[PDB]
RNA sequence: UUGCCUCCUAAAAUGUAACGGAGGCGCCCAAAGGUUCCCUCAACCUGGACGGCAAUCAGGUGUUGAGUGUAAGUGCACAAGGGAGCUUGACUGCGAGACGGACAUGUCGAGCAGGGACGAAAGUCGGGACUAGUGAUCCGGCACCUCUGAGUGGAAGGGG
RNA sequence: UUUCUUGCCGGAGGUAGAGCUACUGGAUGGCCGAUGGGCCCCACAGGGUUACUGACGUCAGCCAAACUCCGAAUGCCGGU
C-alpha cells in the first residue's frame, strides 16, 4: 500500500472536495488514462485494488503509472466512544481527487486490451470515471 | 483519552491603529507589532516593543523605502 | 609591529662547512648561525636487478 | 535562592537606594557599582547590603 | 639602503624571467608573493592545554612574531573539542620578514629535512598558491634540540598573485624552493 | 484539565468556541546590560604533517538557506548575527499624547530637569530583537523621612 | 446629523484561488551516476566488469489548516 514515509501533521482537517482539478489534469506518461468525473477521497486500498486489476488483465508487456499518492490521513476514533476527549487516531491513507483529475496511466501496444484492463480498474473506484487518450 | 493540548494565550490585539490618511497626534500609536513588519519613517519612532508612533502631528502615509515597508507623518497645512 | 610582545629579531651571519655564506635576519641572539648543509651542498639541489646479479655469481 | 535579591546601599550615606539580583555562584563577591544616589544627590559607589 | 637577499634577487631576476617566460601584458601582471602563512594545529590540546605553549614558543622562535591562538569554531564530539578551545597557532609573514623566513626556509630549513627528497610541485590550490606540510620542527637552527619536548610540525603556505599553477609553479622554481620532477 | 507565552483552527482589520490541532513558561545574563568602533555567515569546491565526513591553515564560489541565551511566530545581512575598547541609563524627579478594555490589571511614549556612561561631534542610554519567566487586598517585617505624639516634655504606638 | 445609506478618494491585510527552480515538508515516472554489494585479475593495492542498490543533479506531471515567489472579491479604518 502507498504511505508516505512521514507527514510533519499527521492529524489534519479533511481535504475540501470543491472545484475542478486544475492540475494533472491530462495523460502526461502513457497512451491510455483514467480520468475522474467526481470529487471523492480514493484510499490507498483502493489505488492498490485498481492497479492490481489493471495489472492482471494485460500480464505482461505495459507500464501502468499512478498519478496520485494518497498522503492526506483521515483519522477515526476508537469505537463506541462519546464524543469529544480529543481527535481520533489516524486510519486511512486517501488522496483528494477532483474531477478532470487523470488518477492512472497505461501504455499498452493493443488498445482493446489497454481500454477493458482500465475499465477493470474504474468499476474498483469510488467515482465516475471515463478512459482519456493524448489525442486531442 | 484526553488530549495535551488545550492551550492558548490572549490575543495581543496587534495590526495597524491608524491608517493612510487619518489625522494623528504626536504620540499616537500608529502600528502594534512583534518585530519591523513596518519601519520607522519620517516623524515615526520606533518603541522597545517595537510599536510604531508618531514623532509630530500630521497624516499618516505609509510608502516603501529600499523595499522595506515604511510608515511617516506628513505634516498637515495650517488652517 | 607591537613593541614587547616579539622575539628580538637581530642581523645574523649564517655560515656553511662548504663555506657558503651570507647575510639575514634572525631570532638568534648570538647573530651567528652555523650549519652543516646548505641549499649549496644538498646533493638534491645540486643533482648527485636480478638478472645482473646472477650473472655477478656466475656469469 | 540561586538568584537572591539584593539591596544596594550608597557607601557614603548608607542610604538602601536600589534592589536587584544577581547569581551568587557567578559572582560570590559583594557587587560593587556606581549608582545616582538621591540623597547624595550625585552618582556615588553602591555595595550590596 | 637595505633589502631582504630573496627580495632583491627577485626584484632585480626573476621579474625578468617571468616576463620572458609567460610574456606578460602588463607589469602589474608579474606574480609575487603576497604572504607566507605558518599554522600548528595542535588537535591534542582539546585536552592537554599544556599543549599551545609549545606550538607558541616554536613558531615564535621559528618566525620572529608572537602567533596568534586560533578558537575552535565548532564543537565536536568526536574529538572532544568544545568551542571555544585554543587548539590552533597561526603567524601571518609578510614585507621584510617574509622575505628573510623564505630565503632561511630554502636554504637551511629544508636542506635539513630528515631524508628530503624535494616537495612535491603538485601541491597548488589551482589558484597557484603552494602549501606544503613538516612533520618535525627540529630543521630550524633557532630552535634548540636539546629542548624540544616532542615533534610539533606545522603546515606553511606561500600564496601568490599568480592566477594559475603554472605560473606560481615557475615563480616558486625562480625563488629556489626544491620541486621533485614528475 | 485549571494561570501565563507562541502558532494553526480564525472565514486577508480587531475579536472569535470545543475534553479542536501543536509546543513552551514559573527563568537566565554583572554581561548575554549601556555606548563607540570594526566585521559578515552556513554550505560547497580546491590545496595542506599527524587529520578521518567534520578540528586549525590557505585560495575560490557563496545575498543569506547560518546565527540570534530559551517555545513559536513576526523580524534582523542596513544587521537585531560575529569581535573589540570604555562603562553601570538594570538611573532619581517627571511625563504631552496614545494602545487595550466590564472592572481590576496590562502596554507604548517623544520631550523637560538633576546627576552620569560612551562618543571628535551629531547623538544614543529609564535593562536584554520583540511577545512568557508571574500573584490583588488584608496583616505584618526592615531601612530611611523637616509627619503625628491622647494634660505638657519625651516615649510607645501610628503615618509617609 | 455627529448615526446610517450610496458614489468617489486615501489605507493595512494574506483568506478564496493559484504557485512552488521562491522556502519548509510530502510525492509519480524517466535520465545521469556518487554509494555501498557481487565478480574477474587475484594480495588488502591499483583497477576492469554486473538481471543488485541508489545519493546528488536534471527533464516532465503534482500536493499542504499550522508551505508561500504571488494574490483577489467582500469586510474593516479614515477622508469627501
Ligand atoms: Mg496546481
Ligand atoms: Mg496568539
Ligand atoms: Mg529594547
Ligand atoms: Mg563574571
Ligand atoms: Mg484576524
Ligand atoms: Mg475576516
Ligand atoms: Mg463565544
Ligand atoms: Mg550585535
Ligand atoms: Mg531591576
Ligand atoms: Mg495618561
Ligand atoms: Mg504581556
Ligand atoms: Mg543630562
Ligand atoms: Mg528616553
Ligand atoms: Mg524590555
Ligand atoms: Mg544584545
Ligand atoms: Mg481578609
Ligand atoms: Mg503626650
Ligand atoms: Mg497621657
Ligand atoms: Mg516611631
Ligand atoms: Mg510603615
Ligand atoms: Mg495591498
Ligand atoms: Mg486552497
Ligand atoms: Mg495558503
Ligand atoms: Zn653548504
Ligand atoms: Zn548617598
Amino acid at each position: 500500500m502507498l504511505i508516505p514515509r512521514k507527514v510533519k501533521h499527521r492529524k489534519q482537517h479533511h481535504p475540501e472536495q470543491r472545484g475542478i482539478a486544475s492540475g494533472g489534469t491530462s495523460v502526461s506518461f502513457g497512451d491510455y488514462g483514467i480520468q475522474a468525473l467526481e470529487h471523492a477521497y480514493i484510499t490507498n486500498r483502493q489505488i492498490e485494488s485498481a492497479r492490481i486489476a489493471i495489472n492482471r488483465h494485460i500480464k505482461r508487456g505495459g507500464k501502468v503509472w499512478i498519478n496520485i499518492f494518497p498522503d492526506r490521513p483521515l483519522t477515526k476514533k476508537p469505537a463506541e466512544t462519546r464524543m469529544g476527549s480529543g481527535k481520533g487516531s489516524p486510519e486511512w491513507w486517501v488522496a483528494n481527487v477532483k474531477p478532470g483529475r487523470v488518477l492512472f496511466e497505461l501504455s499498452y501496444p493493443d488498445e482493446k486490451t489497454a481500454r477493458d484492463a482500465l475499465t477493470r480498474a474504474i468499476h474498483k473506484l469510488p467515482i465516475k470515471a471515463r478512459i482519456v487518450t493524448r489525442e486531442e | 483519552s484526553s488530549s495535551r493540548n488545550g492551550r492558548d494565550s490572549a490575543a495581543q490585539r496587534l495590526g495597524v491603529k491608524r491608517f493612510g490618511g487619518q489625522v494623528v497626534k504626536a504620540g499616537e500609536i500608529l502600528v502594534r507589532q512583534r518585530g519591523t513588519h513596518f519601519h520607522p519613517g519620517v516623524n515615526v519612532g520606533r518603541g522597545g516593543d517595537d510599536t510604531l508612533f508618531a514623532l509630530a502631528p500630521g497624516a499618516v502615509e505609509f510608502g516603501a523605502k529600499r523595499g522595506r515597508k515604511t510608515v511617516n507623518i506628513v505634516p498637515v497645512a495650517r488652517p | 609591529m607591537k613593541t614587547g610582545i616579539h622575539p628580538e629579531y637581530v642581523d645574523t651571519t649564517v655560515q656553511c662547512g662548504c663555506g657558503h655564506s651570507f647575510t639575514t635576519r634572525s631570532t638568534k641572539q648570538s647573530g651567528t648561525i652555523v650549519v652543516e648543509v646548505c641549499s649549496q651542498c644538498h646533493p638534491f639541489y645540486t643533482g648527485k636487478g636480478r638478472v645482473a646479479r646472477f650473472e655477478k655469481r656466475y656469469g | 535562592d540561586v538568584r537572591p535579591k539584593i539591596t544596594l546601599a550608597c557607601e557614603v550615606c548608607k542610604h538602601r537606594n536600589y534592589i536587584t539580583k544577581k547569581n551568587r555562584r557567578n559572582d560570590p563577591d559583594r557587587l560593587e557599582i556606581k549608582k545616582f544616589c538621591p540623597n547624595c544627590g550625585t552618582h556615588q559607589p553602591h555595595k550590596e547590603s | 639602503k637595505a633589502l631582504p637577499r630573496l627580495k632583491q634577487r627577485y626584484r632585480e631576476e626573476i621579474r625578468e624571467a617571468l616576463q620572458q617566460e609567460f610574456n606578460y601584458a602588463n607589469v602589474m601582471q608579474i606574480p609575487g608573493v603576497v604572504k607566507v602563512v605558518v599554522n600548528m594545529g595542535v588537535g591534542d590540546a582539546a585536552r592537554d592545554a599544556k599543549l599551545i605553549n609549545g606550538a607558541i614558543n616554536d613558531l615564535a622562535l621559528i618566525t620572529g612574531q608572537k602567533p596568534e591562538v586560533r578558537r575552535a569554531r565548532k564543537s565536536i564530539a568526536q574529538f572532544k573539542l568544545r568551542e571555544g578551545m585554543p587548539i590552533g597557532a597561526r603567524v601571518t609573514l609578510r614585507g621584510d620578514r617574509m622575505w628573510e623566513f623564505l630565503d632561511r626556509l630554502i636554504s637551511i630549513a629544508l636542506p635539513r629535512i630528515r631524508d628530503f627528497r624535494g616537495l612535491s610541485p603538485k601541491q597548488f590550490d589551482g589558484t597557484g598558491n603552494y602549501t606544503f606540510g613538516l612533520n618535525e620542527q627540529s630543521m630550524f637552527h633557532e630552535i634548540d634540540v636539546d629542548s624540544i619536548d616532542r615533534p610539533r610540525g606545522m603546515d606553511i603556505t606561500v600564496v601568490t598573485t599568480a592566477t594559475n599553477d603554472a605560473e606560481g609553479r615557475a615563480l616558486l622554481r625562480a625563488l629556489g624552493f626544491p620541486f621533485k620532477e614528475n
